[PDB]
C-alpha cells in the first residue's frame, strides 16, 4: 500500500466522541467514520464500512459490533487495528477476544492503562493480539510462568519457589518489554 | 601451478585467482586420512560435528551414546600423521551428561568460550568451555532433532531449537525467554538454519514437506513458503516430496540448500524462493532424523558435500554436476563438516568414528616398498 | 594458561555466562 | 574377453574345496596382459557373489583370495568397495543372511575370517579402509 | 577516415618540449552513503 | 492396483475401533474418505450395488448430525 | 612485543586507472592518474602536462569515474578504495589554497559475500542518476546521485547470474539500462536489465540476450547517436543495439586480447584499443545517416596502429596525444600521426614515465666498496622488463631486457650478475619455435645451450628460460644459457659450497609439462662463470619443483614441492642428501640465520626449521598455525620473523615470548600486524644510506619491493621509540584529516576475506613523516601534553622543537 | 542435446496404435533426462518451454518424481474427441478454453480454481468424471490425462519385467546391444526401447561404454 491503508479502531461507545473530535483538531485529512445504529448514512451499514475500506480512510466500531460482523469486518484487509480501552478482550475465551483476533494485520495496538488486572491469564490475552508467538499456547504460560510466580506470592513458599518466581518473573518481565510502553504519571 | 604463482608476482592475475584455484584443486584431491587420524572416544556412533567458527582448531563431536568430545585438530608435534587427540570429554561420570543420544552440537559464534549441544533427551544445554559445566537448560515437552545458532547476527542470542512438536521453539541465550513460538508447521520440524546473510531470516524443515522462511521480528506467520514446481501463489506448497531433513545455506545466504527422503535435493533463491532449477540428480536420503551437510567455501566454484548412504557425495552447488564419491566409512554418514582454512571434510558417521578427508597430491620425495604386484612368472 | 576463549572473531561468552548463572544459581 | 567369462564361470560352479589350478592359472595369465581386463574380472567376482548358493560364494573367495595378494589395481578394488566384500563373505549384512548349503557357508566365513588377520599384518598400513574394516569386525561386531 | 582526431583548444600540446595535498581547512560532508 | 483410472498401488485397508488405516501406516480420516466417496460416478455406484438416487456412498459419512 | 617501523622509499609508479575531465576547473582538461594509492591531477597546457596536485589517498584505488551532476560546473570525482570505501569529491580552488573536499563519503561492504571474479566493477549513469556498483556475486550496488536527500541510500540488487564478466551502463535510454556478459556453462551471453530507483529491483532491458563467444570479457557503450554495446572478445566484435547485430573476425586480434579501451570521438566513431601485447588499434563505427532523421551503424573496421607500452588504462587527451598506462612497463604520452614512420606504426613515444613494475627480485650491492648499497630490481613484466638500479635523490637506470627477469644474484669474484630471463616463443610449423622480439638472451655476447642427458600440445606458446650473465659496469649480457625444452627456472643462487673455493651460480629448476598441474620433475644444475664461460660442473635431478634456494652454513637447501632438503657439497664434485623435512604443503620461500631456517609455505605461515649439527637432522622448533597464504618472508633478528600476505599485509612472529609447555613453544604467536596495501614479492637485508655506526635506535634494514613498484624499508625500533611515535601517530591523525574520510586506523588494520584485526607493532612511516610538511601554527595541536622519555626519562614533557627533530632522523634512514 | 529435441524423439517411439488414439502420448521427464546429459538444464529449457505453451507436464503416481509430457495440441485434440457426446462434455471445454491456456501449474488450489477460473461446486464433479481433475489433497488437485489407467499398469508392470531380466542375466550384466537385438518380452507392450530409456534416467542402471558398445549395471 502507498501511504496509511484503511485502519479500524475499537473504542468504548462512550470513546467514540472524543476520538472523532481529536482527530479534527490534530490532523483535519484524516477522515473519520464511525459505526453506530444512529450513524450517518440512515441506511445500510455496509456501504459505509465499503467506503471507508476504499477510501483508506479511518473506521471507528463500537466493541459489540465486532463481535456482530467478525466475518464481514475482516475481510477488507485493515492496514491498523488500534483498540482504545484493550481491556475488554482480557478474557481469551470471550466471543469479543475472538473478533478482535481474527484481523490479519501485523501492526495491531491495544492502549489499555490497565493491562492487567486480575491474573498472568489476563497478560497473556492482550499479548496474544499484538504478538501471538511471543506467549506462547495458554497451557505452556499457564504452567510455566503463573503457576511459578503465583505460588511464589504467598509468604509461605519453600526458599526454592520464592526464587523460582522470581525467575519466572525475569524472563516474562524482558520478554515482554519492546511490546509495552508503560510510563507511570 | 607455476603459471599461476608467475602470474601473481608479476601481477597478471589478482592475488586472489591464485588462492581460489588452488583451494578448489585441493577440494577435487581430497582423500582418506594420508597425515591425520582422529581419537576414537565415541562407543556408539557420531551424530554431529562443528568447528569453531574463529581459527577452526577444535572440534566438537556428539555420540549416540550421549558423550559429547571436543577435538584437537592440529599437528602440536614434529612428526607427521598425527592422531587428533580430544583436550576434554563429558562422559557418564559428568553429573550434568546427556542421559540420551545428542543429536546436534554446536559452537558460540564470536567466541570460544561456550558451546550448545541438544539431545533426544528433550534438553538443550549451554556449556562452559573452560570449565566443562552447564550454566542454562532448556527442557523441553518433545524430544529436540535440531538447533542453530545464528553465525552473523549481533543484536541477539537466539537459539533456534526443532522439537518433535509441530510448531518451532525459539529460546533466547539472553534471559530465559523459551516462550517465543512459531506456528505454522504441521509435523515434526527436523532442521532449522538461521541465514548467515539476514540476522532474523530462519528456515525450519519438517515433515509435512514445507520448508518456511521466517523473520523473528515479524508477528504474521511466515514470509515465503518455497514450492516445488513454482506455481501461482498454505495447506500447500509441498517443498519436496517426503521428509525434509536438511538445510544448508550457501555462503553468501543468496541461496538455500535442502535434502528431503524423496532422494532429491534442491537449490532455492533465499529472497523471493523460487527454485533454480537444478538436478542434483538422485541423492539417497532415507533418514528419519536430522541429516547434516555442509557447503564448501573460499574456492572457485562452490562445492556441497552431502551424505549419501555410507559415503559423502560432492556436487557443484551451481552446476550441480557429480564430483566424486568419498567412499571410506562402513555404516551410514550423518554428519560431514568442512574446515574453510585448509579445505578438509570431517565424517561423523554410525561405526563410531570420525574420519578425515584431507587433499592429496603432496608427497615425499624419496632418495614404495609396499606398492607392487606380487603376480607369479 | 587459558585454553579457550579470547581470540575475538558483540557478548564475549563472558558478560552473557554470567547473566546465566546470575539467573539460575537461584 | 570371451575367454576370461568361461573361465569365471568354470570356478564358480566347479563345487570343490579347492578351485582347478589349471583354471586359475589361465585366469591369471589373462588377468596381467591387460590392466582393463583385471578390472573387468574383478567386476565379475562381485557379480558372482551377489548371487546366491554360498558354496558358489565360497569358491568365489578362493578366486577374491588369490588377486588381492598379487595385484595391487585388484587390491585398491577390493579396498574401494570393501564393505560390500565384507556382508557378501563374512555375512555381516542384518538383512541378507547366508544361503545354502549351511556347511559350505561355515567354510566360506571361517576361510574368510583367517584371510582378515592376515590381510590386515600384511597390508593393513598402506590401505587405510582396510585398517578401518579389521578394526570395525575385531571390536564393533565381535 | 583514422585521422581527424578531436581537439580541445590548438595551444594545447603544441609547444611540448609533484606537492601532496595535506588538508588543513575542514568542511563537513553534505552526503552520507549508507548501507542497509 | 488400480489398473482408465490411475495404476496406484492400492492400500491395504484395515479397522481398528473406530479408526480406519491404510498401509502399502496412514490414518485415513473420514475428510478423507467423503473426499473420495464424492467422487463415485452414478454408474459405478449402480454397478457396485447402490441406488444413486437414495443411497450415496457420501452420505453414508456422518456430516451433519 | 615487535617494534617495527615501515616506510617508504619509493612511491608506487604503476598506474590502475586514468580518466581525462575537467575536474580542475570548468575550461581547462585534467588527466587524473591513478596509482596504487595516489592520485596524480594533472593539466594539459601548451608545454605538456604540468602538474598540479599529487594526493595520496587511504585505499587502493580500485575504481575512479569522472561525473558531471546536472546544474554543476565542474566534473566531480567517484573513488572506491579495495577496503569498499566509496567517496565524491569535487577540486575547490580558491587563491592558492586547494582543497580536495569529500562531496560524499562512507563505506559500501556487505557482512557477508564473496568478491567477484573479474573485481571491482564501478559504472556512473551516463545522465548521472546513479552510480553502479559490481562488489560480489550475485548482488549489485546501487547508489542514487540525487542531491535532495542529506545521505545517498546505497541499496542492493540481486543477479540472476553469478558471473558477470563486464557490466556498463548503455546510452540514449529513458531508464537506466545496464548491459553485462554473464558466464554460465552453457555459454557467454549478454543480457540488459533495467533498473529503477522507484521500484529498487531489475526489469527486462530493450533487447533480449544474445549469445557472445566464449571469451568475451568487453562491453564498450556507443554514445546517443549509435546506442547500444560493442561487446569484445579474443576472437570477433560485435554489435548490439536492439534490432542489428554484426560481427567482425579481424585476423590481428587474433595473436593478443584486448584489455582496455577508450574513446577518441564524443559521437563515438572511434575507440581505441590496447591488447596484451603492447599493440594498439583504432576500432571505427561506420556512420549510415537515413532519411528518417536518424543515423545507424554500416561496419566495424579496426587497424593497427603501432606498439606502445603494455597498456592496461589509456585515455585521450587533446591534438591526437594519448596517454598509455602500463602496470608492467612505464607509462607513456604518444602522438598519433597522420602518416606511418616507414616501419609501419602510426605512433612516435614524446615521453615515457619510469615504472619500476612487477618487482619479481631484487639485489643490493655495493660496487666500489663504499657504505652506500645500490640495488638492482627485477622490474617489468614481458617487453619492458628490465633492470633497474636505485642509487639523497632516487637515481633509477634502465637496462632493457626485452623479456622477463625472474630472479637475480651478485657474483663479486666474478664482477657480474646472475638474472634469470623467460622470453615468449611463438612455435612455428618447422618444428621448433621463433622468437617474437630480439632480446637479451637472442642478443648475448656468447650463448650455449644446456644439454643434459637425463631424457630424451604442438603450436602453441612456448616459455624458454635463459641464464643471463650481466657485467657489474657496462651491463650487457656476456652469456645467455638457455635451459632445456618445457623447463622453468625457479630459483638462483650465488654461494660456494663445501671446502671447494670456487664460487657457483647454482640454480634450481622445474620441468613443465601441460598436461599435469604441479611439476613432478626438475634439475638442480651446477655453474661456475670461469674466462667468459658458463660451465657445467655438477647436475642433480630432484623429483619435484626447486622453488627455493639458499645456502646454509656451505650446504646447499633446496625446497622441492613439500619436502626442504639439504645437500653438501662432496669432494668429487657432487651433491648428496643429508636431512629432510616433509611437514609441509609447498616450500615456496626460504630464509636464513644462523643454523635457523625460516621456511614460508603456500597455505600455512611461516615456520621456524632448526638443524642441530649434532645428530644431523632437522627440527621444527614452531609453527604458525595461522592461515596465511605467503609472498615473502625474512629473518629480522633472532626472535623476530617478518612475512609478507597475499592479501596485502605483513605480519611479525615470535618465537613464543612465555613459553612453559611443550605445546605452547611450538606455537609462534603474530605480534605484529600492518596492511601495507601492496603486494611484497622480495625482502633484501640492506639499506641505501649512508651506513652509520653511532646512536641509531633505527636498529636493522630490510627493504622490500612490490607488485606496483613500491621500495620500502622495514626497521625495528627501540621500547621507548615504539611508543612515542605511536601516541604521534595517534595525534597526527586528528589534524590531517584524510581526503575520503577514511580513518587512518581502519586503513592500515589487518584485512583478510575472513579477519579484520587493528595493525599494532608496526608505525607507519608515511604518517609520521608528514610531521614535517605541516605549518607551524598546526603543529601546536600535535604538541601538547606529549612526554619525551630518553634514558632514564625523568618527565622532561616535549615541544615542538623536539618532536621535528627526532622524525628528522626517522627521515635520514632511507 | 536440446530439450525441444528430446521430448521429440520419445514422442516418436510412443506406441500411438496401441491405445487406439485416446491416450495422448505421454512421455516421461526420467526419459528426457537419458538423451540430455545434463539434466541441470534440462529442466530449465522445459520450464520456459511449458509456459511458451508448446508442452503439458502432468504429475503421475507411480514414484514420487513421476512427471510425465502430454504434447499441448495433442492434448487439445484428444479431450473434445473423448469428452463430447458424454454429460461431462459440458464445462470441460471451459476448462479447456479457460484453464490450460492461462496456467501451466502441475496442481490446482481450491480458491484459485473456483475464483479464477469461476468454476462452481457441482460440475467440478464432470472434469473427475473422465480424467481431468485428479485429487491431490482436499484443498488442491492436479492436472489429469483422461484414461491413463492403462498406461501406467503396463508401464509399472514393463519396469518391473526389464529390471527382473537384468538381474536374472549371467554376472548380472546384459549388453544393450542385445536388448534391441533381442526380440521384445510379450510381458512388457510399451515396447523395450521405450523403457531402457526410463531406467537411464530413473538411475537404476548406468550407461557404461566399453569396446563392445555401452552396457547397463545395476547400482554398486
Ligand atoms: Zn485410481
Amino acid at each position: 500500500f502507498e501511504g496509511l491503508g484503511p485502519t479500524v479502531i475499537v473504542c468504548p461507545t462512550t470513546v467514540m466522541h472524543q476520538w472523532v473530535k481529536e482527530f479534527h483538531t490534530w490532523w483535519p485529512p484524516f477522515r473519520v467514520a464511525i459505526l453506530h445504529e444512529t450513524g450517518s448514512y440512515t441506511h445500510k451499514k455496509e456501504k459505509l464500512i465499503r467506503d471507508v475500506a476504499h477510501c483508506h480512510g479511518i473506521l471507528i466500531t463500537s466493541y459489540s459490533y465486532i463481535r456482530l460482523m467478525q466475518d464481514d469486518i475482516s475481510r477488507y484487509d485493515w492496514h491498523y487495528v488500534i483498540l482504545d480501552e484493550g481491556h475488554k478482550i482480557r478474557n481469551p475465551n470471550a466471543a469479543v477476544t475472538l473478533a478482535c483476533k481474527q484481523f490479519r494485520t501485523p501492526h495491531r495496538i491495544i492502549l489499555s492503562g490497565s493491562p492487567m488486572q486480575n491474573n498472568l491469564r489476563e497478560l497473556w490475552s492482550l499479548f496474544d493480539f499484538i504478538f501471538p508467538g511471543k506467549l506462547g499456547t495458554l497451557p505452556v504460560f499457564m504452567e510455566q510462568f503463573s503457576v511459578p510466580i503465583t505460588m511464589g506470592g504467598y509468604s509461605n513458599a519453600s526458599p526454592v519457589q520464592v526464587k523460582t518466581a522470581y525467575k519466572c518473573a525475569c524472563v516474562l518481565r524482558d520478554t515482554i518489554n519492546p511490546y509495552l510502553l508503560r510510563r507511570m504519571k | 601451478m607455476l603459471g599461476f604463482l608467475s602470474a601473481r608476482q608479476t601481477g597478471l592475475e589478482d592475488p586472489l585467482r591464485l588462492r581460489r584455484a588452488e583451494s578448489t584443486r585441493r577440494v577435487l584431491g581430497l582423500e582418506l586420512n594420508k597425515d591425520r587420524d582422529v581419537e576414537r572416544i565415541h562407543g556408539g556412533g557420531i551424530n554431529t560435528l562443528d568447528i569453531e567458527p574463529v581459527e577452526g582448531r577444535y572440534m566438537l563431536s556428539g555420540g549416540s551414546d550421549g558423550v559429547i568430545v571436543l577435538y584437537d585438530l592440529e599437528n602440536s608435534s614434529r612428526q607427521s600423521y598425527y592422531t587428533c587427540k580430544a583436550v576434554c570429554s563429558i562422559g557418564r561420570d559428568h553429573p550434568d551428561v546427556h542421559r540420551y543420544s545428542v543429536e546436534t552440537v554446536q559452537w558460540y559464534p564470536h567466541d570460544t568460550g561456550m558451546f550448545t549441544s541438544s539431545s533426544f533427551d528433550k534438553t538443550l544445554k549451554v556449556w562452559d568451555t573452560n570449565t566443562l559445566q552447564t550454566a542454562d537448560v532448556f527442557n523441553f515437552e518433545e524430544t529436540v532433532y535440531s538447533h542453530h545458532m545464528s553465525p552473523v547476527s549481533t543484536k541477539h542470542c537466539l537459539v533456534a531449537v526443532g522439537t518433535r512438536g509441530p510448531k518451532v521453539q525459539l529460546c533466547d541465550l539472553k534471559s530465559g525467554s523459551c516462550s517465543h513460538i512459531l506456528q505454522g508447521h504441521r509435523q515434526e520440524i527436523l532442521a532449522v538454519s538461521w541465514s548467515p546473510r539476514y540476522d532474523y531470516i530462519l528456515a525450519t524443515a519438517s515433515a509435512d514437506s514445507r520448508v518456511k522462511l521466517w523473520d523473528v521480528r515479524r508477528a504474521s506467520g511466515c514470509l515465503i513458503t518455497l514450492d516445488q514446481h513454482n506455481g501461482k501463489k498454505e495447506s500447500a506448497n509441498t517443498a519436496h516430496n517426503g521428509k525434509v531433513n536438511g538445510l544448508c545455506f550457501t555462503s553468501d545466504g543468496l541461496h538455500l540448500l535442502t535434502v528431503g527422503t524423496d532422494n532429491r535435493m534442491r537449490l532455492w533463491n533465499s529472497s523471493n524462493g523460487e527454485n533454480t532449477l537444478v538436478n542434483y540428480g538422485k541423492v539417497c536420503n532415507n533418514s528419519k532424523k536430522g541429516l547434516k551437510f555442509t557447503v564448501s567455501c573460499g574456492c572457485s566454484s562452490e562445492f556441497v558435500f552431502v551424505p549419501y548412504g555410507s559415503t559423502i557425495a560432492v556436487y557443484t552447488v551451481y552446476s550441480g554436476e557429480q564430483i566424486t564419491m568419498l567412499k571410506g566409512h562402513y555404516k551410514t554418514v550423518d554428519c560431514c563438516v568442512f574446515q574453510s582454512n585448509f579445505q578438509e571434510l570431517y565424517s561423523g558417521s554410525r561405526d563410531c568414528n570420525i574420519l578425515a578427508w584431507v587433499p592429496s597430491l603432496y608427497e615425499p620425495v624419496p632418495d614404495n616398498p609396499a606398492f607392487e604386484d606380487a603376480w607369479s612368472s | 594458561k587459558s585454553r579457550f576463549g579470547k581470540k575475538r572473531n558483540p557478548l564475549a561468552s563472558s558478560s552473557l555466562l554470567a547473566k546465566m548463572r546470575a539467573r539460575n544459581h537461584l | 574377453d570371451q575367454k576370461l567369462s568361461k573361465l569365471v564361470e568354470e570356478l564358480t560352479t566347479s563345487g570343490e574345496p579347492r578351485l582347478n589350478p589349471e583354471k586359475m592359472k589361465e585366469l591369471k595369465k589373462i588377468c596381467k596382459s591387460s590392466e582393463e581386463q583385471l578390472s573387468r574380472a574383478y567386476r565379475l567376482l562381485i557379480a558372482q557373489l551377489t548371487q546366491e548358493h554360498a558354496e558358489i560364494r565360497l569358491s568365489a573367495f578362493q578366486i577374491v583370495e588369490e588377486l588381492f595378494v598379487r595385484s595391487h589395481q585388484f587390491r585398491m578394488l577390493v579396498v574401494s568397495n570393501f564393505q560390500e566384500f565384507l556382508e557378501l563373505t563374512l555375512g555381516t549384512d542384518p538383512a541378507q543372511p547366508l544361503p545354502p548349503p549351511r556347511e559350505a557357508a561355515q567354510r566360506l566365513r571361517q576361510a574368510t575370517t583367517r584371510a582378515v588377520e592376515g590381510w590386515n599384518e600384511k597390508f593393513g598400513e598402506a590401505y587405510k579402509k582396510l585398517a578401518l574394516g579389521y578394526h570395525f569386525l575385531r571390536h564393533n561386531k565381535k | 577516415f583514422l585521422k581527424g582526431l578531436p581537439v580541445y583548444n590548438k595551444s594545447n600540446f603544441s609547444r611540448f618540449h609533484p606537492s601532496v595535498y595535506l588538508p588543513t581547512r575542514e568542511y563537513p560532508s553534505e552526503q552520507i552513503i549508507v548501507t542497509e | 492396483i488400480c489398473e482408465g483410472g490411475c495404476g496406484r498401488y492400492q492400500p491395504r485397508i484395515r479397522r481398528s475401533g473406530l479408526e480406519l488405516y491404510a498401509e502399502w501406516k496412514i490414518l485415513l480420516s473420514p475428510e478423507r474418505v467423503h473426499e473420495i466417496f464424492k467422487r463415485i460416478s452414478d454408474e459405478e455406484c449402480f454397478v457396485l450395488g447402490m441406488e444413486p438416487r437414495y443411497a450415496r456412498p457420501e452420505w453414508m459419512i456422518v456430516t451433519v448430525l | 612485543m615487535s617494534y617495527n617501523y615501515v616506510v617508504t622509499a619509493q612511491k608506487p609508479t604503476a598506474v590502475n586507472g586514468c580518466v581525462t575531465g575537467h575536474f580542475t576547473s570548468a575550461e581547462d582538461l585534467n588527466l587524473l592518474i591513478a596509482k596504487n594509492t595516489r592520485l596524480e591531477i594533472y593539466v594539459v597546457t601548451a608545454e605538456g602536462l604540468r602538474p598540479v596536485k599529487e594526493v595520496g589517498m587511504y585505499g587502493k584505488i580500485a575504481v575512479m569515474e569522472l561525473f558531471r551532476p546536472k546544474g554543476e560546473s565542474k566534473d566531480l570525482l567517484f573513488i572506491l578504495t579495495a577496503k569498499y570505501n566509496a567517496c565524491i569529491l569535487e577540486y575547490k580552488q580558491s587563491g592558492e589554497s586547494i582543497d580536495i573536499i569529500t562531496r560524499a563519503h562512507g563505506n559500501v561492504q556487505d557482512r557477508i559475500g564473496r568478491p567477484s571474479e573479474t573485481g571491482i566493477i564501478g559504472i556512473i549513469d551516463p545522465e548521472c542518476r546513479m552510480i553502479g556498483l559490481r562488489l560480489y556475486d550475485g548482488l549489485f550496488k546501487v547508489i542514487p546521485l540525487d542531491r535532495d536527500n542529506k545521505e545517498l541510500k546505497a541499496f542492493n540488487i540481486r543477479l540472476e547470474e553469478l558471473h558477470v564478466i563486464d557490466v556498463k551502463f548503455l546510452y540514449g535510454c529513458q531508464a537506466p539500462t545496464i548491459c553485462f556478459v554473464y558466464q554460465d556453462p552453457q555459454g557467454r551471453h549478454v543480457k540488459t536489465y533495467e533498473v529503477s530507483l522507484r521500484e529498487k529491483e531489475f526489469n527486462k532491458g530493450p533487447w533480449k540476450q544474445e549469445n557472445v563467444e566464449a571469451e568475451a570479457s568487453m562491453v564498450i557503450a556507443v554514445p546517443e547517436p549509435f546506442g547500444g554495446a560493442i561487446i569484445i572478445g579474443q576472437e570477433s566484435i560485435t554489435y548490439h543495439n536492439g534490432d542489428k547485430y554484426l560481427a567482425i573476425a579481424p585476423p590481428i586480434i587474433k595473436q593478443s586480447t584486448i584489455v582496455c579501451h577508450n574513446r577518441v570521438d564524443p559521437n563515438g566513431s572511434r575507440y581505441l584499443l590496447g591488447d596484451m601485447e603492447g599493440r594498439l588499434f583504432m576500432l571505427l563505427l561506420e556512420k549510415e545517416e537515413q532519411m528518417d532523421g536518424t543515423v545507424t551503424l554500416k561496419d566495424l573496421r579496426v587497424e593497427l596502429l603501432g606498439e606502445t607500452s603494455i597498456a592496461e588504462c589509456l585515455t585521450y587527451l587533446d591534438n591526437g596525444v594519448v596517454f598509455v598506462g602500463s602496470r608492467l612497463g612505464d607509462s607513456q604520452l604518444v602522438k598519433l600521426n597522420v602518416d606511418s614512420n616507414e616501419q609501419g606504426s602510426y605512433v612516435v613515444a614524446m615521453e615515457t614515465f619510469t615504472n619500476l613494475g612487477p618487482i619479481v627480485d631484487m639485489c643490493v650491492v655495493d660496487l666500489e666498496r663504499q657504505g652506500q648499497g645500490q640495488l638492482v630490481t627485477c622490474s617489468g613484466a614481458f617487453k619492458e622488463g628490465s633492470l633497474r638500479i636505485i642509487r639523497q635523490k632516487l637515481h633509477i637506470r634502465t637496462v632493457p631486457l626485452y623479456e622477463s627477469p625472474r630472479k637475480i644474484c651478485y657474483q663479486e669474484v666474478s664482477q657480474c650478475f646472475g638474472v634469470l630471463s623467460s622470453r615468449i616463443e611463438v612455435q612455428d610449423t618447422s618444428g621448433g619455435t621463433t622468437a617474437l622480439r630480439p632480446s637479451a638472451s637472442t642478443q648475448a655476447l656468447s650463448s650455449s645451450v644446456s644439454s643434459s642427458k637425463l631424457f630424451s600440445s604442438f603450436g602453441e606458446e612456448v616459455e624458454v628460460h635463459n641464464l643471463l650473465i650481466i657485467d657489474q659496469h657496462t651491463f650487457e649480457v656476456l652469456h645467455a644459457h638457455q635451459f632445456l625444452q618445457n623447463e622453468y627456472a625457479l630459483s638462483l643462487v650465488s654461494c660456494k659450497l663445501g671446502k671447494d673455493p670456487n664460487t657457483y651460480f647454482i640454480v634450481g629448476t622445474a620441468m613443465v609439462y601441460p598436461e599435469e598441474a604441479e611439476p613432478k620433475q626438475g634439475r638442480i644444475v651446477v655453474f661456475q662463470y670461469s674466462d667468459g664461460k658458463l660451465q657445467t660442473v655438477a647436475e642433480k635431478e630432484v623429483k619435484g619443483a626447486v622453488y627455493s634456494m639458499v645456502e646454509f652454513n656451505g650446504k646447499l637447501l633446496a625446497s622441492i614441492n613439500s619436502t626442504v632438503r639439504l645437500y653438501e657439497w662432496t669432494t668429487e664434485k657432487e651433491l648428496r642428501t643429508e636431512c629432510n623435512h616433509y611437514n609441509n604443503i609447498m616450500a615456496l620461500y626460504l630464509k636464513t640465520k644462523g643454523d635457523f631456517i625460516l621456511v614460508g609455505d603456500l597455505m600455512r605461515s611461516v615456520l621456524l626449521l632448526a638443524y642441530k649439527p649434532m645428530e644431523g637432522n632437522f627440527e621444527e622448533i614452531a609453527r604458525d598455525f595461522n592461515p596465511n597464504w605467503m609472498s615473502a618472508v625474512e629473518i629480522l633478528d633472532d626472535d623476530n620473523f617478518l612475512g609478507a600476505e597475499n592479501a596485502f599485509n605483513l605480519f611479525v612472529c615470535q618465537k613464543d615470548s612465555a613459553a612453559t609447555t611443550d605445546e605452547e613453544r611450538q606455537h609462534l604467536q603474530e605480534v605484529g600486524l600492518f596492511h601495507l596495501g601492496e603486494f611484497v614479492n622480495v625482502f633484501c637485508h640492506g639499506s641505501l644510506v649512508m651506513q652509520n655506526l653511532t646512536s641509531t635506535p633505527t636498529q636493522g634494514s630490510v627493504l622490500f619491493g612490490t607488485v606496483n613498484g613500491m621500495i620500502g624499508l622495514v626497521t625495528s625500533l627501540s621500547e621507548s621509540w615504539y611508543n612515542l611515535l605511536l601516541d604521534m601517530q595517534n595525534r597526527l591523525n586528528k589534524v590531517i584529516k584524510s581526503v575520503g574520510k577514511i580513518e587512518h586506523s581502519f586503513w592500515r588494520s589487518f584485512h583478510t576475506e575472513r579477519k579484520t584485526e587493528p595493525a599494532t607493532g608496526f608505525i607507519d612511516g608515511d604518517l609520521i613523516e608528514s610531521f614535517l610538511d605541516i605549518s607551524r601554527p598546526k603543529m601546536q595541536e600535535v604538541v601538547a601534553n606529549l612526554q619525551y622519555d630518553d634514558g632514564s626519562g625523568m618527565k622532561r614533557e616535549a615541544t615542538a622543537d623536539d618532536l621535528i627533530k627526532v622524525v628528522e632522523e626517522l627521515t635520514r634512514i632511507h | 542435446g536440446s530439450a525441444r529435441a528430446a521430448v521429440s524423439e520419445l514422442m516418436q517411439l510412443f506406441p500411438r496404435g496401441l491405445f487406439e488414439d485416446a491416450l495422448p502420448p505421454i512421455v516421461l521427464r526420467s526419459q528426457v533426462y537419458s538423451l540430455v546429459p545434463d539434466r541441470t538444464v534440462a529442466d530449465r529449457q522445459l520450464k520456459e518451454l511449458q509456459e511458451q505453451g508448446e508442452i503439458r507436464i502432468v504429475q503421475l503416481g507411480f514414484d514420487l518424481d513421476a512427471h510425465g509430457i502430454i504434447f499441448t495440441e495433442d492434448y487439445r485434440t484428444r479431450v473434445l474427441k473423448a469428452c463430447d457426446g458424454r454429460p461431462y462434455a459440458g464445462a470441460v471445454q471451459k476448462f479447456l478454453a479457460s484453464v490450460l491456456p492461462a496456467c501451466g501449474d502441475l496442481s490446482f488450489q481450491q480458491d484459485q480454481m473456483t475464483q479464477t477460473f469461476g468454476f462452481r461446486d457441482s460440475e467440478i464433479t464432470h472434469l473427475v468424471n473422465a480424467g481431468v481433475l485428479t485429487v491431490r489433497d482436499a484443498g488442491s488437485w492436479w492436472l489429469a490425462v483422461p484414461g491413463a489407467g492403462r498406461f501406467i499398469k503396463y508401464f509399472v508392470k514393463g519396469r518391473q519385467a526389464v529390471l527382473s531380466m537384468v538381474r536374472k542375466a549371467k554376472y548380472r550384466e546384459l549388453l544393450l546391444s542385445e536388448l534391441l537385438g533381442r526380440r521384445a518380452p510379450v510381458v512388457v507392450r510399451l515396447g523395450l526401447t521405450y523403457h531402457v530409456h526410463d531406467l537411464i534416467g530413473a538411475q537404476l542402471v548406468d550407461c557404461i561404454s566399453t569396446t563392445s558398445g555401452t552396457l547397463l549395471r545395476l547400482p554398486e
